């Protein structure tokens, strides 16, 4: 067959990392089988790293106070939660964080190893008060989505480490709607118009052809039962 | 249920607008006799009513209602017909009253209805007449919906008026649930064909039925074929016999409009969930699926009658002829050599139907005509042209042409030469718009027709087909058409129950060849006698699976529904069911009117009114109230003047929009200087 | 009930009665 | 209300009419005094500013 | 507005008779003329050319108030129905069972510029009426946003804290990540957890223990213990309103719409109420409301209760039957007996439900209905009225749900019968009164800006209490909101608290309530001064825009419109619509009590089976008589009760009943 | 301040069309003689030039002059005097 | 952590005309979306063959009936809306039916031209006696989706023809359930079950086949292009 159209995908560059695209015209009604599984395709199937689990010294009995900084663990954990960062050894790769003295500790004090890198060394973590060493250990590793908190099944080995979820996915928001343009000419059509928020590792574009390509190679295990079957082709460019 | 009816206004009667709320009301002698639930909504309730279903009317023209009398206690079979005169003198039992295999009843005291219309509690010696059944007091049409004591009266009057006015489909399905009243209400209408004598089918054709009694003749039976009816509906009639088949007398022989082997079938079963879908069923409005249309399940047929005649007028004669007046060589396509078109030709808006001319005398053209005339050289014609074309709005094939004639000696009124009447069809299909209804009062309108891949499927992939909304149910009051989506459930698929060791508690009550039941078996639950609130719930716990095994609805009703427009599941589980939907006539096509300029009156210029004129919407007194509380002066005067009545500034409005000029300023309403001249015509000096 | 050809509908009725529905356009 | 009995003694008493109200305006065909057919609105000059003519 | 685009090519037809010609596809008009009456395929793509910002008018019949004309914008829709916007619903009063509407088509500028400007439908949101909005969220939205919003505690993945062993593991860096898990199956919308918000604004409380001096809320984070689904609601309101964090009833999106009406411009109301009508619907949609036999719960105690009702009632008629008492006596204990066995069958099934219940959520969530309906639907019936009016003695014990016998149904036909010719019978007598009261109130239209006059009503304005500081009036919003100060307001010596001539709006409400005064002396349409129609200070502010008035609105018309449109809703010495048209034509009252004259005191006397009532003055002077006074009319009280040995003032009454008013005129004075 | 991008009639917005006029009654005549303005200018212009001026702001491609004189009233173009 | 393995499909044949289809392992919270996206384009978008229109030898129009047999035309319309016929050229080609004496004519007496058959011989047309004689052709085209009776008027057909509505679809009914496993250390995963069933005019791979076609020719687009 033949699509008699073509849907032509086309970005408005809204901030930074907020671009906001739209798919026309689609006949009816196609909006809906494309526009949820490319939602669902960008967040939880793009690779990327975050940090699993953390331990910071003399934290046991108390899991709400650090002696000598702020902020209590229930926030110096989600001030880590946010930290982008993207690694390259698919095994878990320990950094470190100590600082000593009075001042505001950000995210570009930490070390990097061989591999991994901080997409954003001005992100305020902790403001350490008047001698008061802080000393963080970072677990950083690779997986997809976002993976809630795997607990300590370790069992002895690990006394003050602590388990935080994983924000794994380089997108962050993704929402969709569609509409119904040119119902007389085109015969009433649709328009489906995502809005994909990215963090700062990859762009909103970046992250919209590798889910492409990861649902061009999964509807291709379908395809591949008879090639020469009849479906609608679309035409070149 | 339009004969059986008992009509208060009339001549020697009481009029519509004189009449008081004592009438109307309900007195409590009504019992047997009219129906306090039937009754027409408008300005005229009380003063239309219908006759019950055993009434029957005295030589004086009183209304009797039959009883049995009951001696000593025990209910005797004396059927007595009694009036409403002598009923008050004694006192009447209950019909649903425990009468223990002798006549005896088995509590020593009774309910009773006592002379005033009292209800009483009486012991069991003074009883001396009983109801000769439930459902007495109700009518024909409203003996027809199942579980109506669970309904409020205003929606069961509602469910009771709606089903008159269902139209005739294509298909006709048997209703799947039902009361006793859809086999005697169809073959004592008269649409249905009923063979007279016992005989043996020899010959069946779409047309006749030609049948061989037992002692030598035979007699045959003429279908009617696509009759028009009185209303626009489709009359079709077709045989449900074969051609070797032993019929009897009185035995139902080829189903009507609306019937289904010989019952009335006045809408389709259709799969029903009670969740509110995305707004679209938002008050009242109804959600369909795509597969309606797609397999003709809601489809009927309209038949239109359109008549000229051709008659003698003052300066000749009218003839019907191919020779009309100035007009292309396209439009006449269709018409053969003698007028009239060619059946099976297809027409629409405009085309001419009857090529008719009227001669026209005369009268002096413009000298630009007349230029025009002589330049492309055509003579003047002084016949006029006054065809027959089809309204606005309509189309459709042609069934038939009726044609009468004074040559041919038929019998037309003084001075007609030709008279002839031209039939066209259309298949209707389902639309948004249109209104559909259910037996319980529940109506509303199409507001969306889905595509069958975006609608709630369940397990199996099976869509459902209308989705009906939640808030309509509770606070209406109507909530048997809950019931009979859960029994329509139960007859889709049929039930088991397993009595094994013992039947259960919840059955000691029912029949027998209940405790199991083939899919798609039809049931019938009678109008005050039917399954009670304690049987469908065990009916329900045994709802045997269809094709794997795999039980759909649970004990509660509801199922589990997917999405078909994100796919995953809705978190909450969804009662389904089988809805019996009719579809009422109060179309799309016959509501929509538009018009920018049509005829105006005769005395004051103003437009007509209605879609069989052209017409303009009344902008009356109440609307002139919000224009004026709203401030808008123009609006007000633009609708007033040059909209209505300013008969110079009609026809300057219209050039000034064409040659897109501004609006001019209106003038006068020539409605105003009418007044002037009925007020100086009533010696009254207004200047 | 009492019609020859009449499809087998199963009833609910926990009663009989008596008289059956006359010739409904006798009036 | 009472058209007879109202239009025989204005009749009597030679009354006369001035079209002040929002009715009569309604019959005859003319602006209502309320809202935009007041004068003090629908008597409004509009010219362009001359910096704007001025500009063009 | 969608429009047909049958109706749309037959309503623009000279437009588009004139755009195709100015475009080449026809020689001239005539030939355009045959083009559209034959619908040929060009003239579809030039209707969407005439047809684009170009507003029409919709008119649904009866026009009860002034927005049952509302001007929209079309565009064209296949099909043959004119598809509405799910929100002016409720102007139109219109429902979609089978509802038509006509459609005008303005053709000058002037009709444009008042279409577009004066009678658009995103510019009358509130009601001339009383002010509150008429465009608010109804029947399927309101439960879709209180599923939404409301809080179930134990959800899925709560604020858990248990620590000492692990963390507290409630808390998200941001609602981004607390969609994410609820992505997956972790959260509920309706579950308790700690975001982390950086872009709504927190509540006053809040951000003044957080930032006080400069609070604002463009990117400043705050932690708000709450569950998703109000961050999800608060996204839709604007970026400078404050947190809400409440349960969304309708009478808190009342007052959300009412605030945004107040404070914010007339443009960012309209796209609010667009935004909330879109997540009500598509929370309605998966809220899981729906209506089977199994929901009905019926109570578990209902036929001990009507047992021992009926012992009551059996005692009653035993003592009927011996001769103790007569025929109304043992009706009307009858009755007592039957309405407390009904209230109690309704409490024991208000205890007996689930708070989580589809048909109680929608009774709960205010979206339609009330309790008595779903008393009625499992339950108990109650009493029946004849047709007399009266109450049958009987009454009806089953319900709805276990399905009425042969002789509750045909006694429920009474009342459901005489209910419906009432309504019908009403809303013949209510057009009559609205032509009335537009008729004799059409030349009252705003003139001038200021009379500046003096003169003014009082305003009751939350009396005392024992001690007691002051309470409110209950009827505030409707005798003292929006009017206009005559006289400074002064406290205890104080100062000008509340000068003259302001808006009397809530803060200034509020300010009078704190400042202990309870009586304002407030400028009114009753005392203003100018000749022809009243002044724009002395009228106050219009209830429908929110500002003052200006000088052309025909008050009058508002005014008769909004006393005749809520007519229907009537039902009923007279109660209903009836006391109304009493009133509003000033005629003397069937059951009309006598006012006294002057003050002294009262003799009270009996006699000729009537009565006798001579007031003696003080001062004193002749004595006033009132002979007959028929023994239905009892006395009246006011401080023990009237009878002799009293004192009167000048206009008490001395009956109950209804006053006349002529009497009050001439006794009292026109204030 | 800031709401959103309004669409069709919708916009300029009449918040801040409102700031301009003193009642919603003046910029309805407003409007419309602006509107009549502009109408005449559009025919006496396929004939000989004339004094009727505008539109002063660069109008759509098919643009109804209702629109084109608010988005002149709602730049600050214009100015009136009521009667 | 990344599972870095690919899904795998694998098939299960149940009756010829039906089948199920297991795809694992997939991201959890993936299989309901991915399974609704088949069926979605399954369900819609599968090209195949279908009667367009009629023409009768006696008739004129819709509305009458045959001399003969027992059903009217409208019936014999609705008779011929459930047929199954597989087409294999772009241009309408013609069928016929010619049946004459007392019988029933059946589905399997249409003799069909070169490329295109009749997938059931056993479906009831209508019924004859001795008078009748029912001589009807059939025109059999090619698409997609389903598209209404296209009017006679809009084309240039003669008296005779008879539209009739055509629906192009081979697939009957498609369903899925999944098997989320998501095991309490986070090596979760999915498995999506197909089950997908057709009319006998294609397989069911070859339904599958040409849907993951569309989607892959759709969802490409999303690719580098942009
Ligand atoms: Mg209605
Ligand atoms: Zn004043």
């Amino acid at each position: 067959m033949l699509i008699s159209q073509r849907p032509t995908l086309s970005e408005d560059v809204l901030t930074d990392n907020r671009s906001q695209f739209v798919i026309e015209p689609l006949e009816p009604g196609f909006g809906y089988t494309l526009g949820n599984s490319l939602r669902r395709t960008l967040l939880s199937s793009i690779p990327g790293a975050a940090v699993t689990s953390i331990r910071i010294d003399g934290v046991l009995h108390e899991f709400t106070t650090v002696p000598g900084v702020k902020e209590d663990v229930t926030e110096i954990i989600l001030n880590l939660k946010s930290l982008v960062v993207s690694s390259e050894e698919d095994e878990p790769v320990t950094m470190y964080l100590r600082k000593q003295g009075p001042g505001e500790v950000t995210a570009g004090d930490i070390v990097p190893p061989a591999g991994v890198t901080v997409h954003n060394p001005g992100m305020h973590i902790a403001t350490l008060n008047d001698k008061g060493k802080l000393e963080v250990e970072l677990v950083v590793e690779r997986g997809r989505g976002y993976v809630p908190a795997v607990q300590n099944r370790a069992s002895g080995a690990e006394i003050g480490r602590i388990p935080v979820d994983s924000i794994y996915s380089p997108v962050l928001k993704v929402t969709y709607k569609v509409d119904a343009t040119r119902v007389e000419q085109r015969t009433d059509f649709d328009k489906l118009i995502l809005d994909v928020e990215t963090k700062n590792s990859i762009s909103p574009r970046d992250a919209l052809a590798s889910a492409g390509k990861t649902l061009v190679e999964l509807f291709g295990l379908a395809r591949e039962l008879n090639v020469e079957a009849e479906g609608i082709e679309i035409g070149p460019s | 249920t339009h004969k059986r009816r008992l009509s208060a206004l009339g001549p020697g009667g009481l009029s519509r607008e004189r009449a008081g709320l004592e009438v109307r009301d309900v007195h409590p002698s009504h019992y047997g006799r009219m129906c306090p639930i039937e009754t027409p909504e408008g300005p005229n309730i009380g003063l239309i009513g219908s006759l019950s279903v055993y009434a029957r009317v005295n030589p004086f023209g009183f209304i009797e209602t039959p009883y049995r009398k009951v001696v000593d206690g025990v209910v005797s079979d004396e059927i007595v017909y009694l009036t409403a005169d002598e009923e008050d003198r004694h006192v009447v039992a209950q019909a649903n009253s425990p009468i223990d295999a002798d006549g005896r009843f088995v509590e020593p005291r009774v309910l009773v209805r006592r002379k005033a219309g009292e209800v009483e509690y009486v012991p069991s010696s003074e009883v001396d007449y009983m109801d000769v059944s439930p459902r007495q007091m109700v009518s024909v049409a409203t003996a027809m919906i199942p579980f109506l004591e669970h309904d409020d009266a205003n929606r069961a009057l509602m469910g009771a008026n709606m089903q008159r006015q269902a139209v005739p489909l294509v298909r006709s399905e048997a209703p799947l649930v039902g009361t006793g009243m859809e086999l005697r209400a169809a073959i004592d209408a008269g649409d249905v064909v009923v063979a007279e004598e016992s005989g043996v089918i020899e010959e069946v054709s779409a047309d006749y039925i030609t049948v061989m009694h037992d002692n030598g003749t035979r007699r045959t039976y003429r279908m009617r074929k696509f009759a028009r009816s009185n209303h626009g509906t489709c009359a079709n009639q077709c045989p449900i016999v074969d051609a070797g088949d032993r019929v009897e007398a009185g035995q139902v022989i080829a189903d009507g409009p609306c019937t289904d082997d010989g019952e009335m079938a006045l809408g389709k079963n259709l799969l029903v969930a009670i969740m509110p879908w995305e707004g679209h069923n938002y008050e009242d409005a109804i959600i369909l699926s795509n597969r309606l249309v797609e397999e003709d399940v809601l489809t009927s047929i309209h038949i239109e009658e359109h008549e000229i005649d051709a008659r003698d007028t003052k300066l000749g004669a009218e003839e019907i002829t191919r020779d009309i007046p100035n007009i292309s060589d396209e439009v006449l396509a269709d018409l053969d050599e003698r007028g009239i078109v060619r059946i099976g030709a297809e027409v629409r808006d405009g085309d001419i139907l009857v090529g008719k001319v009227t001669p026209k005398g005369e009268t002096e053209l413009t000298p630009e005509e007349r230029l025009l005339r002589a330049i492309f050289g055509e003579k003047a014609r002084e016949v006029r042209d006054t065809s027959l074309k089809v309204p606005h709005g309509e189309s459709g094939k042609v069934i038939g042409i009726r044609v009468f004639s004074r040559e041919d000696e038929d019998e037309l009124p003084a001075g007609v030469n030709e008279l002839v009447r031209v039939y066209v069809a259309q298949k209707r299909k389902i639309s948004d718009g249109d209104k559909l209804a259910g037996r319980h009062g529940n109506k509303g309108v199409i507001g969306k027709i889905l595509p069958v891949e975006d609608m709630p499927f369940l397990a199996d992939g099976t869509p459902v087909d209308i989705i009906l909304n939640t808030h309509g149910v509770p606070r209406r009051m109507n909530i048997g058409q809950i019931l009979e989506t859960h029994l329509g459930w139960c007859a889709h698929s049929g039930w088991k129950v397993d009595a094994a060791k013992g039947v259960p508690d919840w059955a000691a009550r029912l029949p027998d060849e209940l405790l199991e039941a083939q899919p798609n078996a039809i049931v019938s639950t009678p109008v005050f006698d039917g399954a009670q609130e304690a049987e469908l719930q065990g009916l329900l716990s045994c709802t045997l699976p269809n094709r794997d095994g795999d039980v759909l609805v649970d004990a509660d009703g509801k199922a589990m529904l997917f999405d078909g427009r994100s796919g995953e599941p809705f978190p909450y589980p969804v009662t389904v069911g089988y809805m019996y939907i009719m579809k009422l006539h109060h179309l799309v096509d016959d509501k929509i009117h538009a018009r920018s300029t049509g005829p105006y009156s005769m005395i004051t210029q103003q437009p007509l009114g209605g879609k069989a004129q052209f017409g303009g919407q009344r902008f009356g007194e109440m609307e002139c109230w919000a224009m004026q509380a709203y401030g808008a002066a123009y609006t007000l005067q633009e609708l007033l003047t040059i909209k209505s009545d300013d008969t110079v500034g009609r026809v300057k409005v219209y050039e000034a929009i064409v040659k897109g000029e501004n609006i001019p300023e209106p003038g006068i309403p020539e409605s105003f200087k009418v007044l002037l001249k009925e007020l100086q015509s009533l010696c009254l000096n207004v200047e | 009930n009492s019609v020859p050809g009449a499809p087998n509908r199963v009833s609910f009725a926990k009663l009989r009665e008596p008289l059956e529905v006359p010739g409904l356009l006798d009036v | 209300q009472e058209t007879t009995r109202v239009l025989t003694d204005a009749a009597i008493n030679c009354r006369s009419d001035k079209l002040n109200g929002l009715k009569e305006n309604v019959i005859i065909g003319k602006l209502i005094p309320a809202g935009t057919g007041i004068n003090r609105y629908r008597n409004i000059a509009v010219q362009p500013t001359e910096e704007a003519r001025a500009a063009a | 507005c969608g429009l047909p685009k049958l109706m749309a090519l037959e309503l623009f037809k000279p437009f588009v008779m004139k755009r195709l010609v100015d475009l080449n596809h026809a020689q001239n008009i005539k030939s355009a003329k045959r083009m559209v009456e034959r619908q040929r395929p060009q003239v579809w793509d030039v209707l969407e050319e005439v047809i684009a910002e170009h507003p029409v008018l919709l008119n649904r019949a009866p026009t009860l108030h002034r927005l049952g004309i509302q001007a929209f914008e079309p565009m064209l829709v296949e099909g043959k129905a004119i598809q509405l916007h799910p929100l002016v619903c409720e102007a139109f009063n219109a429902d979609f069972d089978g509802d038509q509407m006509a459609v005008h088509l303005p053709l000058s500028a002037e009709a444009q510029a008042e279409a577009r400007i004066l009678m658009l439908s995103s510019n009358n949101i509130l009601s001339p009426a009383s002010g509150r909005p008429l465009a608010m969220p109804r029947l399927d939205m309101v439960t879709g946003l209180y599923y939404l919003t409301t809080e179930v505690p134990g959800d899925t993945g709560e604020y858990q804290p248990a620590s000492g062993d692990h963390p507290e593991t409630g808390v998200y860096s941001s609602p981004a990540e607390a969609i994410m898990a609820a992505d997956r199956g972790v959260l509920s919308v309706r579950a308790k957890i700690k975001v982390r918000l950086t872009q709504l604004r927190p509540p006053v409380e809040i951000e003044a223990e957080l930032f006080g001096h400069s609070g604002w809320q463009p990117g400043d984070a705050w932690m708000a213990e709450t569950t998703l689904g109000r961050v999800m609601f608060n996204e839709l309101l604007p970026l400078g309103y404050p947190f809400v964090n409440k349960q969304m009833h309708k009478k808190v999106q009342a007052a959300i719409i009412n605030d945004l009406a107040e404070r914010y411009p007339m443009i960012v109301v309209a796209q609010t109420v667009d935004k909330l009508k879109d997540a009500g619907f598509y929370w309605a949609t998966r809220s899981g409301v729906t209506v089977s036999m199994a929901d009905v719960l019926v109570p578990p105690r209902k036929k001990e209760i009507l047992d021992h009702y009926e012992e009551r009632a059996d005692k009653v008629e035993k003592q009927f039957q011996r001769g103790a008492l007569n025929h109304d006596e043992r009706n009307e204990a009858l009755v007592e007996i039957w309405k407390e066995a009904t209230d109690e069958v309704g409490q024991a099934l208000r205890e007996h439900y689930p708070d989580d219940n589809p048909i109680i959520t929608i009774v709960d969530s205010g979206a339609t209905g009330n309790f008595t309906q779903t008393r009625t639907l499992a339950g108990m019936k109650g009493l029946v009225t004849n047709p007399k009016g009266e109450f049958i003695p009987r009454p009806v014990k089953s319900s709805f749900r276990e399905g009425l016998t042969v002789l509750e149904y045909f006694i429920n036909t009474h009342g459901a019968r005489k209910g419906l010719a009432d309504t019908a019978l009403r809303t013949a007598d209510s057009g009559y009164l609205t032509r009335r009261l537009v008729d004799v109130s059409q030349d009252v239209i705003v003139r001038e800006h200021d009379c500046q006059t003096e003169r003014g009503i009082v305003v009751e304005l939350a009396e005392r209490a024992p001690d007691g500081t002051l309470i409110r009036d209950p009827y505030i919003e409707t005798s003292a909101y929006a009017r206009t100060l005559g006289t400074d307001a002064v406290d205890e010596a104080g100062n000008v608290i509340v000068e003259r001539g302001q808006d009397l709006g809530d803060p200034e409400i509020d300010a009078l309530l704190a400042a202990g005064i309870t009586q304002v002396k407030v400028r009114s349409v009753l005392t203003c001064a100018t000749s022809t129609g009243v002044c724009a200070t002395c009228y106050g502010r219009s209830m429908a825009t929110g500002k003052l008035v200006d000088i052309g609105e025909a008050v009058g018309i508002v005014a008769a419109q909004s006393i005749g449109e809520p007519g229907t809703q009537l039902t009923m010495i007279t109660g209903g619509l009836p006391r109304v048209q009493e009133l509003f034509e000033a005629r003397v009252p069937r059951g009309k009590a006598p006012i006294a004259d002057v003050t002294g005191r009262v003799r009270l006397e009996d006699g000729e089976r009537f009565y006798k009532i001579t007031i003696v003055p003080d001062d004193g002077g002749e004595e006033v008589v009132y002979d007959k006074i028929s023994k239905r009319q009892r006395l009246r009280v006011f401080k023990r009760v009237l009878s002799d040995g009293d004192h009167v003032e000048v206009g008490q009454q001395l009956m109950e009943g209804s006053a006349d008013p002529h009497e009050v005129l001439r006794v009292q004075g026109p204030r | 301040g800031g709401y959103d991008t309004p669409l069709g009639i919708t916009n300029p917005p009449i918040d801040e069309l409102l700031d301009r006029v003193s009642s919603k009654y003046a910029l309805v005549i407003y409007a419309a003689k602006r509107a009549r303005q502009i109408n005449d200018y559009y025919n006496q212009l396929g004939e000989g030039i004339l004094e009727y001026v505008g539109p002063l702001v660069e109008p759509g491609l098919q643009e109804k002059p209702l629109s084109i004189a608010l988005r002149e009233i709602h730049a600050d173009l214009l100015e009136h005097t009521e009667g």
